[PDB]
């Protein structure tokens, strides 16, 4: 067959989130709040191109917004968030019922000095509906040409022509 | 990996409580002394002959019942479901088909021994 | 005898176990979702005469992703010319293939 | 049918409570009005991603932010 | 056997020959399959005797070991087919498997060898149900993964049943097993004809099941297991050797009879195919079931073997016994010829 | 053969377009012998009970004679329907595919050479 | 052994009899080895030297059929100049049917499978000349 | 196909010849049946659990099931064998000979 | 050699089922069945079916803890046969693992061989999902399965074993 067409490596560049699984745990839900829209058209873009290679720019828009989230929380916001990352980062399965000061340092902090709602319980779950202006695929699965179905039956059904005809049956 | 670091460390050393169990003490073999024990006497007899078990529709019956415990098993993970009327029909149906399996048994005397 | 009984009553006795391109429990899809669906929608109604040889080809792409068959073998022969070169001295492994090389996210 | 219940507790108790337990465990779920919050407990736990929707322009039901008004909420979880 | 649990064991035999039928899916093909087998397990030893212990046991080996073959063809189709349709097999190994597997379940030769072991050791109703009932599941799967059913192993299997049909009930004066050596050359036909025209297979296994489920009840209703108390029935009820003359002399094939019609219609869809050696073979090989046929007419109806005294006994008794669609069935399985284009409703 | 046919309509003894067709009459001598089929059955259940054999059970032979006359009209509809089906997706086979059958040109017999194989 | 076959008849008849001798000496030795393979399997013989004297005995018997078959009608085929004629396969069969003889040590035995291995081998060679089937495959 | 389907497959062969060589012992063989449906167990649900067609999960569970539901028929008819005989050995089973 | 460790462990399943294939007692074949089955729950365990496994394992254990019973009892000579009492099973022991070394040999140095199916030679890591499946094991959701969407299958094999229980004690009676 063909040969497969990946992007270079100079294609794939882009300024990682460099923070761990705890840093993202414990700022998650205003993350989901304050980065929904980018995020939800490279979803979208994921899940409508079922290709990865045609879904890189929209996934730097994702790697652009991520890091203006933290950037925001690390000029205002860096010491009570530190210390609720580090509560988080402690436990085993990162329990968010075993922080709930700290939880709530950070959220009266992100309230009171940048205006961020945290997501009740139901809302980061629910689906949204997303305002793009890329084309919707015409073809995501690259197929081809289904073959012509088998002609169906039509007219009306006459009688057999001389009934049975098997060897001698006149009828 | 650990789980296997563990049992190979389990089966060591209690395979190494045994060669320092053997090698050890001092060995006096003589031929009665290893003889089988039939409270001093010569046993009547091998160990190796029929031994008629009086529970064996318990044992088959059981090789049945312990297929319910890889059916029934599931219901920790089955009670998460979005179809769950339906789940708790099957769940019940199957406990109840089981229980009618025992009631049956009972009945016709199967959980007795023979002779 | 394929008394048809569960189009007849319309019953799922056993349709939803069928194929791998079903209604999975929360969503889960399998591994060859997409090529069983192009061989499906492919030879849908045209028959099996037909469908052997008319849909010949989303059934040699779902039977290689499958089984792997030609991937494995692809594989053998990059893995096996890569350990004659590194037998005859003739090729050195990249950093990035041998783990100094600071990997990505 | 009393004097046959007190015979039967009086011999073999250990199955008039197998009964007993089995019985309200067949009849009681049906009787609960708490069986209908088990279903939407376990339909609104989001283990999938959900996967959002291209927008056409008529959509009046589905937002465009999980803190927008419209859409489905779970406050019969938080009371309940 | 109590007749609740009777009743509910049937059923269960009828359950798995019907979730064989109607379902979609491999998994319960074979569940259709082990649950037939393991019902019919106690309708084997409805008696308690070391005969039908020791037919139940090689019926059990049989037929587990056919399972056994099934689920691994199922498993390889699943493999190089990734889905469970129950439909063609997408792979030779596992076709021949399954093509085995159903060939052991028929007792088909060269798997043949626990048909006449099992129908002797077990009741004459029971070889009925073994006979008739159990020709019913493996014939749907066979008809229903034909695509993919190698040409040369079913032609192989079915003219090796008729031969060796034909030759085993020559040697026999038991009356199962001249029934169940008559069941090899008969299921050879049936499989014969199934790659060129299926409905010819599903008119014989009909036509055969009429004529065997005839012959038993006849069995039943004389209380004959052998040939030779099979011939003391014409001093006692002198219908009923008309009656086995005339179904025998249906069933070895010899117009005008009904059981000329499955055999003709095969040879007339084998020579379209332009196959002439292989029909001709195997009708000159039906003359041996014929040859064995004719000897039990010999034996009842065209002769009078010497009976006993206490014969004279049993003139004062009549039949209390169900002979249940017994009149239907010697019809059906006799003058049925002049209908032979109804096997038009079978496709 | 035509097991596909029989696929989109499942288990259907007599479908909707089965009844385009006429259906046997009463006096279908297929239908009567089916009627003598089930006298021959009603003969037979005497003969073997050992009752009088023509006139013994009038009431049940006659049930004899009714059940398979009421069977066979049945029967005789689907093998008249499935003939007809058969019929019918012959000629739209052979329509449809014009190519696959050529009209022939019947020579005469004064064109048509034939060997004269003389008998003596 | 679907190739032994086709080894067989893929050489031109009256042509190279070493090797039409060969190819038939090894499909009579493949239907002695699967006679002796089911004569071993449901006759228990008495020890393991009486079963390879049975298997050894069966595979010769029926090597020398093929063999005698193979070369008596390729050497026909030579000698009469007519290498599509079922008169030598005739001549064939019946030099076959005299092997099986002299092997079963009787005349009768030996005349017997003269006739029907004669008719069998020319039924064979008419069937390779006008193109019968015995399995064929289905084309209606 | 991948290298463990080489061994399970091999698995499934040595215990069909295992069965289908009987050694005058009832038992000896039952085990092999069930030892049938071990490599029948394993295969599939390498397959299954290796293609993520995660609904026919149950399908082994199923299969295991039915292992044990014919093994207990076998023990139910082993000792039958073994109460008309008094050692389970299939050469005593051999009067539908006749 | 640590990546052919599913390889490895089905070397070893191999072993086991030569090791109760050759039968020399039930006995040992109860011992070679629980090896084999032991191993193949780490052959199994290792694709994601810690669930699948495990309940192969303890089925298995109660079964034969079953056959023991009924092979101490019903199935019992004087001189059992352990491994190489018998000529036959000793000889069919070292076939079966001859042939089976021999098809290692031939697979590690060739990494293709071929009996009926081709098969490659490479540790069986190679065709595992490059992806995570979330908050759930697979093999878990669909083994749960059976009780939303499997009813039939739950009808059919609860059926299936009370007429096993029924059967049973219909054979087991004698009379
Ligand atoms: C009709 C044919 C079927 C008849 C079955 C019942 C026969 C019977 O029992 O007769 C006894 C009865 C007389 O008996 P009985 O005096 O009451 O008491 C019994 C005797 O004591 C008898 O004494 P016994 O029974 O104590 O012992 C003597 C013994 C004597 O037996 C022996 O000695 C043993 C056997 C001797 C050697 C064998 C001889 C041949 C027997 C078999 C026939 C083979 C040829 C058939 C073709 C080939 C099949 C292989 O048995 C008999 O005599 C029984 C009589 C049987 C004769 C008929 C046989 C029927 C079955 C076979 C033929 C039909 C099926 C195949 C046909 C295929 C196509 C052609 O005979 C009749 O009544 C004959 C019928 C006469 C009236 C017919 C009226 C027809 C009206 C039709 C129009 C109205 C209906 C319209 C319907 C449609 C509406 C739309
Ligand atoms: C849908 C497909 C239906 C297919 C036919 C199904 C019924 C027959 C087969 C089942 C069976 O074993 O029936 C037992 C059978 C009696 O067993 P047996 O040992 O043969 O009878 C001996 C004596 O006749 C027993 O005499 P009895 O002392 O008990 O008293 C007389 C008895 C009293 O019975 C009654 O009064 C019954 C009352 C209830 C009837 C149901 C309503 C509820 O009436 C009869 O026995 C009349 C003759 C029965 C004939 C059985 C065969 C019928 C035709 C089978 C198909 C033939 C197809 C030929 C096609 C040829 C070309 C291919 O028949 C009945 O009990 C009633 C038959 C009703 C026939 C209805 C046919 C149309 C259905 C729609
Ligand atoms: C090239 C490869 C491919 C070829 C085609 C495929 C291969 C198979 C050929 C067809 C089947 C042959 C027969 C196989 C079984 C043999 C009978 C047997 O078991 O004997 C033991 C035993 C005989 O011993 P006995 O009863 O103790 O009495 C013996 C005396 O005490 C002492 O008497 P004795 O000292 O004389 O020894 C007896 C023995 C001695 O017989 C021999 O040693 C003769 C060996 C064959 C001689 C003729 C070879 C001719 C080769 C062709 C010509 C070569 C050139 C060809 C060129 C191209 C064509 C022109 O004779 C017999 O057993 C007679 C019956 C068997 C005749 C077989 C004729 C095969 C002709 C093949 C032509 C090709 O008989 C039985 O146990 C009979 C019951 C067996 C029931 C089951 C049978 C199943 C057979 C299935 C075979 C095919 C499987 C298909 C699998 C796929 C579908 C599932
Ligand atoms: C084939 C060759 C025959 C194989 C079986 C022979 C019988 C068994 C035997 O050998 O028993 C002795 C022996 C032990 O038996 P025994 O207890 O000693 O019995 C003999 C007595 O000692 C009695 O002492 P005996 O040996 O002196 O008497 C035996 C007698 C010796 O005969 C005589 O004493 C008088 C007869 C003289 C020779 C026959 C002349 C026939 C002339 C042609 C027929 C008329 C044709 C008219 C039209 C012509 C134009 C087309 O030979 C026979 O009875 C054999 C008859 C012919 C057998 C084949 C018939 C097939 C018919 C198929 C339907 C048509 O058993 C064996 O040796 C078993 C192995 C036999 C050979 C292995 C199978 C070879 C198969 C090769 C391929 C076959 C392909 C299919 C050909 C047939 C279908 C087209
Ligand atoms: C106002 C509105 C109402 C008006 C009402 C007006 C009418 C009132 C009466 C209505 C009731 C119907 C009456 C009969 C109608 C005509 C049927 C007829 O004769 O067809 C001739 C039919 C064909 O002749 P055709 O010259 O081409 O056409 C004249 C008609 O136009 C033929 O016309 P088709 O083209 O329409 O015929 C269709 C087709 C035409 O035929 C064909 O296509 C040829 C192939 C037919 C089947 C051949 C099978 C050969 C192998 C088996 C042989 C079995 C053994 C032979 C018999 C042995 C004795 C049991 O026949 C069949 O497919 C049916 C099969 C034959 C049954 C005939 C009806 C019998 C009813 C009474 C049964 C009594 C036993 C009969 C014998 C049992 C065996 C059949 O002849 C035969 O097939 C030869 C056999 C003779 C037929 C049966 C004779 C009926 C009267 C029997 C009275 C004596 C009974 C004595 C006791 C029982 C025997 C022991
Ligand atoms: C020929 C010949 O030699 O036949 C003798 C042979 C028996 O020979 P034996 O007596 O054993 O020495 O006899 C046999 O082997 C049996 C008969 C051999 C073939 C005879 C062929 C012609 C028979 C007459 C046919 C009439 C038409
Ligand atoms: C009574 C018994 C009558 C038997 C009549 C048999 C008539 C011959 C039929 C088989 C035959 O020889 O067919 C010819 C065929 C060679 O022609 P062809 O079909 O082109 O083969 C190339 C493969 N595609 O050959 C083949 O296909 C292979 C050779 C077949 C040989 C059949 C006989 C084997 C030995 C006797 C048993």
């Amino acid at each position: 067959p063909g040969i497969v067409e990946l992007p270079s490596l100079e294609d794939l560049k882009v300024q990682e989130v460099k923070v761990s699984s705890s840093v993202l745990k414990a700022a998650a839900h205003h993350y989901g709040a304050q980065c929904d829209k980018p995020n939800k058209e490279f979803m979208l873009c994921r899940w409508e191109e079922k290709d990865p290679r045609r879904c890189l720019e929209e996934g730097k828009l994702v790697n652009q917004c991520a890091l203006e989230f933290f950037r925001q929380i690390k000029r205002h916001c860096a010491e009570p968030f530190t210390e609720y990352w580090t509560c988080i980062d402690y436990s085993g399965l990162q329990l968010f019922r075993r922080c709930r000061k700290e939880q709530a340092q950070f959220d009266k902090c992100v309230l009171d000095k940048l205006g961020w709602v945290r997501p009740d319980l139901g809302e980061l779950s629910k689906v949204t509906k997303v305002k793009t202006d890329r084309p919707l695929p015409e073809n995501p699965y690259h197929s081809r040409a289904r073959p012509e179905p088998n002609p169906e039956v039509e007219g009306d059904l006459k009688p057999a022509r001389h009934g049975s005809r098997l060897f001698f049956w006149t009828m | 990996m650990n789980l296997m670091i563990t049992l190979l460390t389990n089966f060591t050393l209690a395979t190494l409580l045994v060669t320092i169990a053997f090698w050890l003490p001092q060995l006096n073999v003589y031929s009665e002394k290893t003889s089988p024990y039939e409270c001093g006497f010569d046993p009547m007899g091998s160990a190796r002959l029929p031994f008629s078990m009086k529970f064996f529709l318990v044992a088959i019956t059981f090789l049945l019942f312990d297929l319910e415990i890889a059916l029934l098993l599931p219901l920790p993970w089955a009670s998460q479901t979005t179809n769950l009327n339906t789940m708790l029909t099957m769940a019940l149906l199957l406990i109840f088909l089981l229980a009618v399996s025992l009631a049956y048994e009972w009945t016709q005397k199967g959980l007795e021994w023979t002779e | 005898p394929f008394f048809d009984v569960q189009k007849k009553l319309g019953v799922d006795l056993d349709h939803w176990m069928t194929i791998q391109s079903a209604e999975q429990p929360h969503r889960i899809p399998a591994r060859c979702h997409a090529f069983e669906k192009e061989w499906i929608e492919c030879a849908h109604g045209i028959g099996s005469i037909r469908a052997e040889k008319e849909c010949k080809i989303e059934f040699e792409d779902f039977r290689e992703c499958l089984l792997r068959q030609k991937t494995m073998k692809r594989l053998n022969a990059i893995k096996r010319q890569r350990d004659k070169l590194i037998k005859e001295g003739k090729y050195t492994p990249p950093p990035h293939h041998s783990g100094q090389e600071d990997l990505r996210p | 049918v009393a004097a046959f219940l007190k015979n039967v507790w009086a011999k073999e108790p250990v199955l008039v409570a197998s009964f007993a337990i089995a019985g309200l465990a067949v009849i009681l779920p049906t009787l609960s009005p708490y069986t209908k919050y088990s279903l939407m407990i376990n339909r609104a736990t989001p283990y999938n991603y959900p996967v959002p929707l291209r927008d056409d322009g008529n959509m009046p039901d589905v937002p465009s932010h999980p803190q927008d008004p419209q859409g489905p909420s779970l406050e019969w979880l938080k009371r309940l | 056997m109590n007749p609740i649990i009777l009743i509910i064991i049937l059923m269960t035999v009828m359950l798995g020959t019907i979730i064989v039928m109607i379902s979609t899916h491999w998994l319960l093909i074979w569940i259709g399959f082990e649950m037939n087998m393991l019902a019919i397990i106690p309708i084997m030893m409805k008696k308690h005797n070391p005969r039908a212990t020791e037919a139940s046991t090689k019926y059990f080996l049989t037929q587990s070991t056919a399972s056994m073959l099934l689920m691994m063809a199922i498993i390889i189709n699943l493999m190089f087919s990734g889905q469970w349709t129950v439909m063609k097999l997408f792979n030779p190994m596992a076709s021949m498997l399954m093509t085995m597997a159903l060939a052991m379940k028929l007792g088909m030769a060269p798997f043949h060898f626990w048909v006449p072991e099992v129908t002797q050791g077990i009741p004459l109703s029971s070889g009925l149900i073994l006979l008739t009932w159990q020709k019913l599941a493996p014939m749907s799967v066979l008809y229903q993964i034909l695509p993919s059913i190698n040409l040369d192993l079913i032609l192989t299997l079915s003219i090796l049943s008729i031969t060796i049909g034909g030759w085993g009930g020559l040697n026999q004066t038991q009356l199962r097993k001249i029934m169940a050596y008559s069941s090899i050359a008969h299921m050879g036909w049936m499989t014969a004809v199934l790659l060129y025209n299926p409905t010819m297979t599903l008119l014989n296994l009909i036509i055969y099941i009429i004529m065997t489920s005839t012959m038993f009840t006849l069995f039943m209703a004389n209380s004959t297991t052998t040939t030779l108390s099979l011939s003391h029935t014409w001093n006692k009820a002198p219908i009923m050797t008309i009656l086995v003359l005339i179904t025998l002399l249906s069933m070895g094939g010899l117009p005008p009879l009904s059981g000329f019609m499955p055999k003709w219609m095969i040879i007339q869809e084998m020579t379209k195919n332009d196959s002439i050696i292989l029909p001709t073979l195997m009708a000159i090989t039906a003359l041996l079931n014929l040859y064995f046929y004719m000897r039990l007419t010999y034996s009842t109806a065209l002769t009078m073997f010497p009976s006993t005294n206490n014969m004279k006994m049993k003139w004062q008794f009549p039949t209390t016994k169900r002979m249940t669609l017994l009149p239907t069935m010697t019809v059906l399985s006799t003058m049925l010829l002049p209908l032979t284009p109804i096997l038009s409703i079978l496709e | 053969m035509m097991t596909g046919r029989q696929a989109r309509a499942p288990l259907q003894f007599l479908p909707d377009e089965a009844r385009s067709l006429p259906p046997p009459k009463l006096t279908d001598p297929r239908l009567a012998y089916i009627g003598f089929l089930g006298y021959c059955s009603g003969l037979i259940d005497n003969a073997i009970r050992r009752r009088p054999v023509l006139s013994a059970g009038l009431h049940r032979q006659f049930l004899y004679i009714t059940s398979f006359v009421f069977v066979g009209y049945y029967l005789l509809k689907r093998q008249d329907y499935m003939y007809a089906v058969r019929d019918h997706d012959m000629f739209s086979y052979i329509k449809s595919h014009p190519e696959d059958f050529p009209e022939k040109d019947k020579k005469t017999y004064r064109e048509v050479f034939e060997e004269f194989h003389p008998v003596r | 052994a679907k190739t032994l076959l086709h080894q067989y008849w893929d050489i031109p008849e009256g042509t190279e009899c070493h090797r039409k001798t060969y190819a038939a000496t090894s499909i009579g030795g493949a239907s002695g080895l699967v006679v002796s393979a089911y004569s071993v399997a449901l006759k228990t013989p008495t020890s393991f030297l009486e079963g390879v004297a049975r298997t050894g005995r069966y595979t010769f018997t029926a090597a020398a059929i093929g063999a005698i078959f193979g070369l008596t009608s390729c050497i026909s085929a030579q000698v009469r100049e007519k290498p599509d004629d079922p008169l030598n396969y005739l001549i064939g069969g019946c030099a076959g049917g005299l092997t099986l003889g002299a092997r079963t040590r009787s005349y009768g035995i030996g005349a017997a499978a003269c006739a029907y291995m004669g008719l069998t081998a020319a039924l064979v060679k008419m069937g390779q000349l006008e193109g019968w089937k015995v399995f064929a495959e289905p084309k209606v | 196909m991948s290298l463990v389907y080489m061994n399970i497959m091999m698995a499934f062969t040595v215990s069909l010849t295992g069965l289908l060589m009987y050694r005058s012992h009832l038992m000896s063989s039952l085990l092999c049946l069930e030892g049938m449906m071990l490599s029948l167990f394993i295969l599939a649900t390498l397959m299954i659990l290796n293609s993520h067609f995660t609904l026919a999960s149950m399908m082994p569970i199923i299969l295991l099931v039915f292992a044990a539901c014919e093994a207990a028929l076998g023990l139910s008819l082993l000792v039958m064998v073994s109460n008309t005989y008094g050692t389970d050995y299939v050469q005593n089973l051999n009067l539908l000979q006749c | 050699m640590m990546t052919y460790i599913v390889f490895i462990l089905s070397i070893i399943f191999v072993m086991g089922f030569v090791g109760f294939s050759s039968k020399p007692s039930p006995i040992y074949g109860g011992l070679g069945l629980i090896v084999s089955g032991g191993v193949g729950c780490g052959i199994v365990l290792n694709f994601g079916g810690s669930f699948l496994g495990l309940m192969v394992f303890l089925i298995y254990l109660g079964g034969m803890m079953v056959v023991f019973g009924y092979t101490t009892a019903m199935a019992t000579e004087q001189y059992p046969e352990v491994w190489v009492s018998n000529k036959v099973v000793l000889g069919t022991f070292i076939t079966g693992l001859l042939m089976e070394f021999l098809m290692v040999y031939y697979v590690l140095k060739d990494k293709e061989v071929e009996i009926v199916f081709k098969f490659n030679g490479m540790g069986d890591w190679v065709i595992y999902d490059t992806g995570d499946s979330g908050f759930f094991s697979e093999e878990a959701m669909g083994i749960a399965a059976l009780y939303s969407y499997g009813t039939w299958l739950v009808i059919v094999t609860g059926w299936s074993l009370l007429i096993g229980v029924v059967v049973i004690m219909e054979i087991t009676r004698g009379n």
